[PDB]
């Protein structure tokens, strides 16, 4: 409602997507780093993508 | 769905006005 029709959903969905991307990778890496498992972010970002 | 100061005249729609939405995005 703050932004218009062509950008209320454009960047609004992007904010949800971008925030979820960094959140999802952190939570997944949190499990593996805690257990002493080293996995590059590439293998996780592909799944999150 | 219908079968006075008429203040509706000042309700300005900015559909398609890219410059207007950029200002609100900035602040």
């Amino acid at each position: 409602r703050i932004l218009g029709i062509p950008w209320g959903f454009l960047i609004g969905a992007e904010l949800t997507i971008v925030q979820s991307r960094i959140s999802l990778v952190n939570k997944i890496q949190k499990v593996y780093r805690s257990q002493g498992v080293q996995i590059h972010n590439r293998h996780i970002e592909i799944i999150v993508r | 769905k219908g079968p006075v100061d008429e203040l509706i005249c000042r309700i300005k729609l900015h559909e398609g006005d890219t410059e207007f939405w950029k200002r609100r995005f900035l602040g």
